[PDB]
């Protein structure tokens, strides 16, 4: 996703008190409102639990590096969840792939 | 005149110099420091500033 020509405030995004982790090797959202930056970018996608542990600057592993490697100079924020009452189903979820 | 333009020029390009200095990284991942302030946290962007 591409955020541009967009005005917008990242305090709503963080008081929802519902996210399990929060990992934003760049700036504190607040820190990160309070400059103006040019871009703004959303990769989404899902992972289970004990891969979490792996998304991080500098950590090796078979996610980490096979699917999105994390570069030295990241300066993002990582935001994760859990809502597994809607994206599995009992029998058998198997439509998400790695 | 060769002895009273060098004494000019060798300090103008040293200025010029030192000003170009500060458009080099030296190894960080940029070259403002406000820019690494904003985007990263201070506690974890003290390596680059040092």
């Amino acid at each position: 996703k591409r955020i541009s020509n967009c005005v917008a405030d990242y305090s709503v995004l963080y008081n929802s008190a519902s996210f399990s982790t929060f990992k934003c090797y760049g700036v504190s959202p607040t820190k990160l409102n309070d400059l103006c930056f040019t871009n703004v970018y959303a990769d989404s996608f899902v992972i289970r639990g004990d891969e979490v542990r792996q998304i991080a600057p500098g950590q090796t592993g078979k996610i980490a590096d096979y699917n999105y490697k994390l570069p030295d100079d990241f300066t993002g924020c990582v935001i994760a969840w859990n809502s597994n009452n809607l994206d599995s189903k009992v029998g058998g979820n198997y439509n998400y792939l790695y | 005149l060769g002895k009273l333009q060098d004494v000019v020029n060798q300090n103008a390009q040293a200025l010029n110099t030192l000003v170009k200095q500060l458009s080099s990284n030296f190894g960080a991942i940029s070259s403002v420091l406000n820019d690494i302030l904003s985007r990263l946290d201070p506690p974890e962007a003290e390596v680059q500033i040092d």
